[PDB]
């Protein structure tokens, strides 16, 4: 069985860029297929027989190559594109997939929308008590969540969860949740938030007060 | 076309399961038909092939009776039986329509796929806590809500807003496991003038456990 | 070039009474070649009858097999060589000597010997067609309306032999285009030019196709199923599949006529040596029509059930070389009864064979032998007759499988090739040669 | 006589090799031809409508640009018949079946150019013809190209190559193999002379160039029309009728093809400005129907799978029918470069489809489809009108697949072929040579 | 090759029902469906017919909303929609699968049928009365037993006797029909040694009311 | 419309036996099927195009006719035979069916095994008295039952109901219902029923007395 290797497993690009990645094989292989896996959906049939495009595929993108080494190209890049590609043989059997070549998209700043809230009562008359504090639409993805209680940092008991680059802003959005009993929540009064990312030099404050 | 496989979930390892894959919208009974499958986080994998007069049938390189495709095309349903169930069959599963050009042939027509789940913990339903802003909200042009989703097992839950009516601006975050529990929340931006003027409603689905919850964002008193 | 606007201005009108005269020559070979139909199954039936009778001494069925089958082969052979010798074998050649004006059509002689001298060799279960009969029946109906009617002419003698021998393999398939087509082909004099109006042998066609299908409608001779098509990246395998029914199709030219040659020293030409062999063979076949029915009848009933994949290797190698020996016996000894049909059959076991074995060389094509079992079909029919564009509409019409036009035309052309390089000749123009040449000799 | 049958007979279907790989490479060429023709005619018709669309909110300027562009492009096509090859003129078959009696000239230095970037001007600007003259013709001179530039000597040679490269053409513009070699032994052979057309060789050079449409025309068919209903045996008489009433048009059809030649003849009277002109302006004509009725123009493909369906009414059939007749017959008689072939399949399926609506509801007990009809009536004017039922017939089969519809198909076409013989009717291809044929002498 | 109707019973005067055919055993599309009903005495009328691609529906000679006749060929059913029901419609409703021979055209396979009842009568359960005989009647070589099933609506209920298995010399007769109700008897002849030594019941079934029901028929004293 | 009528409207007719109904048209018509239903089950496809035998149908049975007039013939009738047989036309439209013809068997004549009831116990205390008469298993068809009331004829509250012919010997049997109230029927006596039947001049007599 044939070993598909893709070249960058990983790469970015700013739109505009001509963009290529490259499926290489074991064997000798011929007409290759590929497909598009945008974030959350199933694979789509892209490029098939090498160079051909599926109905409704954008003239941007173009496929070629031959024997050991083919090659997906996207002339001007666009920030729609952000999708990990699998590539695909059945020249030979069984049929093989490539290992994917995820492409990320470089783009301007964005400065994170920070938005903190409080546990709920429901959640409360049950036994535990989570803080959750959104920060959404930043770019670039590196950023860095601080949780304080009554000014005091709190360290265990922390939660992150970070989107993949959305499809059409390309920005990143991240949530932090401080998971705590009834009684460790209740004993104290002030919950805040500290965002820190590159566009500003100042960390940005959300918090709430019980009293 | 549409491709829609079901009977995903739970199931215990060394056990087995029977996956289904209903079509609709093209010929069924002229397709070679094809499952899939992935890992989370990793790659692309065929599992097998079944031809519409069920006399071909090709496997990957497994075992005795590992996987088992058959077909019904009076139901315009594609099976797969998986035995002897280890963590490496832990994946989502695709059923695929099989097609050519030249002759080379490709995987033409992709499903939504199902999740398998082999660990031996138990379905639990979610539990969905509404998330609005503390009483005294500085309220600008937009107002971000959100729904807190805890305690269900196994993967996956769906979120929606209002039915899905509500497209735009909504966030939803991959879950983490903790204790054999995964927990996720959901956000949404609004005008700050369309709320709490006008309903806002997270739509949670917990196909495991056949549960929806659909909790009602109110504002705190 | 004045001769020529003159020609142009002329051409495709035909005289309205030789127009009308070919529709009764269909009209009536259509309901000859029912009447032959219902007959030949109506003696199957009785010889299955007599089977139920005695099933159970296993050696005694095996005797009233061989007997019944014998007893109605002998009533065939004998038939023949009493009244009229021309009717032996197919009889396609016959008429083709005939367009050419080079052999008569006695139809008050070969009318009731064909037809009853058929019924006695194809319902008795031997390995023989319908459209030998049916052709040459055909012809002769032609001339006898030529005859009754007195007409007059080149054309009306040409035209309405060649509509009845059209209107007869039509009538024998369901197949109007094939019968057509099989004329301005295989039959058209080939070196001069003719009389033979294209329009009225249509005529024929229709009206006899339509006399089919008021007996026998609601029911394929062949049933199929629509099966999976064929992609441009196979299409190599199909040329494969023509050479080497390229290279079979002369060899098998040579047993055909080797064999005749053979079978014809057992009797030496004495009527009482030939009834008694042609009985010997013709209860062969009923003792095999039983013992393995596959080796032994017309060929129509294992054709949907090989292409359908359902018979193993072993049992496809093992048909195709009973179904040679069994093919030969039958037309080699002069029994009236076409060659035509038997071939449908060995193409398909053939066709099918090379399909089992491309399916597991190559899982990437996803193939299906039932493809190379409907390419292969009118294959041998192309390599040995060498009417391929006949061959291929004849299976196109009958499996109604249009989009694998292109492997059946690719395989037909392959074997066209191949047996003009191995120095094969179509066998139905050296039969009527060899008959020719010892009319001379 | 007999002495000589039993050496013929044995020495039949015996074709020397070098005209059989020969007619292999004519296919090859014809097919990658007929194919590059066929993508320029396409990525024309694509440019108009992208300039529509730049003039959407205008309605008279949308209407100036429709015009404009089709007799910009017309008047090219007619420009380019007029000062390089004249016998490009009308379909180019006709012409064809002369070289294949040795009476025309096969001038291919002259006519690939002019038939190719000709035709891609009159198709391309939407006018009313069809690829099968421009195929065909190409598709000939290609099979005497080969002749010429590998210097192959013989009148087997000459004859065969020249045959399998029209066939080959016809097979081409239709993706049917069958047909086009059926077209060949039905019409162009010489049809009183026996020839040494090599059947055999025919075929090869279909094989090819039936291949090279597939490599680049996969996946799609110019006609889908679906599986129809059967037809049962008390209800063929009413296609028997169906062909009297095509039996009897055929040849009025073919009265108005020659006699618009004349009528459109003495608007120009041979001068290269007033016949480019005047054929822009009819280019133009197609360009602005294509727009304003797009039944009304273009080749008919599009037409004719909602027209079998029965999407359309009876008012509507009857308008699309009498336009289509006069637009295919400013489009062909006006000497354009671009066969008469297809429009026909376009006019017998609708007259097909109108029969059959009358058909349905005056029989509700026959269970009738007006579809069935439309199938049947399809090659119907093919038979009435060229007079090669058998070729018209399978043509119809290899596009629809519809065989379970053989005998009405038949007996329609062949009802066709009678009543056009019996009301004095004559072969279009046949008579518009011999016209040609005629006035070569009559200046003599 | 089975075709099954279903949605008869009772409907109200100048109502409405909807009638089923699910199709089974064959291509459903292809072929011609048609209704034809069957009037209590009388003979077989046709309603109307409907082709695969439900462009021609044709009805017999009946004014206009009276009868929609539909299909979905992706469920493989046939409708028959009755409008303001009268009691010429109260009748037993065949679907039927079109075919031919020639080309005159007929009704090739049917279904069981469903009865309709147009009838402002209300539903009823049944009672159930032994029928044993007198101290005056001396036993022969046979005896007949019986019980009476009066005062129920609709059409039909169920007689068997002990559980189906005393299935010989059993006689039902028709039901009739008196102010609004029904009436029937049913007999059991059997030999004089069999009764009273051994018990005989019988089992009456009116599914319309919910009604099971047994009675044991004991000799009198 | 096109109005077919058939010849016997009921006839009889012993095992083996040639059977003929008629199938007559008021306009002229072409091609007629034959339809074979058993009451209870579905109408079946007997003989279609005039004269043909469907799949299954045994040899025994034939069609003919043509214009206006057609019938349906059994050479060789048997048990398995009987049922109604309906003629249908689809040579005009709409279509139309015959009225039916329902073949019966005929066998020798058998007298009525009469017996008769008491009202139960059970419908005495709902205040209701029905006296059952089970006239079971005779041939002909043809019967007449009378009821006396203190030896006093009666023919009010009578009802009458005979099942279709048997198949287990080909008997008929009927059964009389007599409906009175407990009072009217507590006031008198002697309850008879009289069968009278082909096979006897005298009246089978069958009564019971409430003393
Ligand atoms: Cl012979
Ligand atoms: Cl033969
Ligand atoms: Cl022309
Ligand atoms: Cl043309």
């Amino acid at each position: 069985d044939i070993v598909l290797t893709q070249s960058p497993a990983i790469m970015s690009a700013a739109p505009g860029d001509k963009v290529t990645m490259t499926c290489s094989a074991s064997s000798s292989v011929s007409y290759i297929h590929w497909y598009q896996q945008k974030s959350g959906t199933s694979p789509k049939r892209w490029i098939y027989d090498t160079s051909k495009l599926t109905s409704g595929v954008p003239v941007r993108f173009s496929g070629s190559g031959s024997g050991t080494s083919y090659s997906l190209t996207i002339n001007t890049m666009e920030a729609e594109d952000a999708a990990t590609y699998y590539c695909q043989q059945w020249s030979s059997h069984p049929q093989t997939f490539g290992g994917g070549t995820k492409l990320e998209i470089l783009r301007a700043d964005a400065a994170p929308t920070v938005s903190i809230f409080p546990p709920s009562s429901e959640q409360l008359t049950s036994g535990g008590a989570s803080v959750v504090c959104f920060l959404n639409n930043f770019y670039p993805k590196d950023i860095n969540v601080k949780w304080k209680i009554d000014g005091s940092e709190r360290q265990n008991g922390v939660l992150n969860s970070w989107t993949d680059q959305d499809s059409k802003d390309s920005t990143y959005s991240m949530s932090s949740t401080l998971t705590l009993t009834k009684d460790e929540y209740e004993r104290h009064n002030s919950y805040t938030c500290e965002a820190t990312h590159k566009t500003s030099t100042s960390p940005i404050v959300k918090s709430f007060n019980r009293a | 076309v549409r491709l829609l496989e079901s009977g995903g979930g739970l199931v215990q390892p060394g056990g087995s399961l029977k996956l289904s894959c209903a079509a609709s919208g093209f010929d069924y009974s002229r397709y070679w038909m094809s499952w899939v499958r992935q890992a989370p986080g990793k790659g692309l994998k065929w599992i097998g092939e079944i031809n519409p007069v069920s006399s071909t049938i090709n496997y990957t390189p497994s075992l005795k009776d590992k996987f088992i495709i058959s077909r019904d095309n009076a139901k315009d349903t594609l099976y797969l039986q998986i035995s002897k169930v280890r963590s490496e069959d832990t994946a989502l599963y695709y059923c695929a329509r099989l097609y050519y050009g030249y002759g080379y042939w490709y995987f033409d027509v992709w499903g939504a796929g199902t999740t398998v789940t082999v660990s031996s913990a138990k379905t639990t339903p979610p539990s969905v806590y509404p998330l609005a802003p503390g009483s005294a909200a500085a309220a600008a042009s937009m107002v971000t809500l959100g729904c807190l989703v805890k305690g269900y097992f196994p993967e996956p839950v769906t979120v929606t807003w209002n039915s899905g009516s509500l497209a735009a601006g909504v966030h939803t975050f991959p879950a983490v496991l903790q204790a054999a529990l995964y927990t996720l929340s959901s956000s949404v931006t609004v005008p700050s003038s369309s709320w709490p003027s006008e309903t806002v409603t997270c739509n949670v689905a917990h196909p495991a456990s056949s549960t929806k919850v659909d909790k009602k964002i109110v504002p705190r008193a | 070039r004045r001769q020529l606007i003159r020609q142009l201005l002329e051409r495709d009108k035909t005289p309205l009474a030789i127009l009308f005269m070919a529709a009764v020559v269909g009209t009536l070979v259509g309901l000859a070649a029912v009447a032959f139909d219902k007959g030949v199954a109506w003696l199957q039936n009785q010889r299955m009858g007599a089977l139920v009778h005695t099933a159970d001494n296993y050696p005694l069925l095996l005797t009233v097999a061989f007997l019944c089958s014998a007893v109605l082969a002998m009533f065939g052979y004998f038939l023949v060589r009493k009244y009229a010798p021309e009717a032996g074998g197919s009889g396609i050649p016959e008429i083709e000597g005939a367009l050419e004006d080079q052999r008569p059509v006695r139809w008050w002689r070969v009318l009731p010997v064909k037809f009853f001298g058929g019924l006695g060799t194809l319902g008795g279960g031997m390995v023989l067609g319908r459209e030998g009969p049916t052709v040459q029946i055909g012809g002769n109906i032609g001339r006898m309306v030529l005859d009754i009617f007195r007409l007059k002419g080149d054309e009306a003698r040409h035209t309405l032999l060649a509509t009845g021998a059209a209107a007869g393999l039509a009538a024998a398939f369901n197949a109007p285009l094939a019968g057509i087509l099989f004329i301005i082909e295989e039959m058209r004099p080939c070196f001069r030019y003719t009389l033979i109006s294209i329009k009225a042998v249509f005529i024929g066609v229709i009206m006899s196709t339509i006399m089919y299908r008021i007996f026998n409608h609601e029911v394929a001779l062949i049933d199929v199923g629509k099966l999976s098509d064929a992609p441009l990246n196979t299409l190599w395998l199909y040329l494969i599949l023509g050479i080497i029914f390229g290279i079979f199709g002369p060899i098998f030219n040579k047993w055909v006529l080797g064999m005749q040659d053979l079978l014809h020293r057992v009797h030496g030409g004495n009527i009482t040596k030939w009834v008694l062999m042609g009985g010997a063979i013709g209860g062969l076949c009923g003792l095999l029509g039983f013992v393995a029915p596959a080796t032994s009848g017309g060929g129509f009933n294992l054709i949907p059930i090989a292409t359908a994949g359902n018979f193993s290797m072993g049992m496809l190698v093992f048909i195709f070389v009973a179904r040679v020996i069994t093919t030969l016996l039958c037309f080699s000894s002069g029994a009236p009864g076409g060659i035509f049909a038997p071939m449908l059959a060995l193409g398909t076991v053939l066709g099918t064979a090379f399909g089992m074995v491309a399916v597991e060389l190559f899982p990437q094509y996803h193939l299906e032998a039932g493809t190379f079992a409907i390419a292969g079909m009118g294959a041998l029919l192309a390599a040995s007759i060498r009417a391929p564009l006949t061959g291929i509409i004849l299976v196109l019409e009958m499996t109604d499988n249009y989009q694998l036009i292109l492997p059946m035309i690719i395989t037909g052309l392959g074997a066209t090739l191949l047996a003009q390089f191995t120095g094969g000749k179509p066998l139905y123009s050296a039969i009527l040669a060899r008959t020719l040449a010892k009319q001379e000799a």
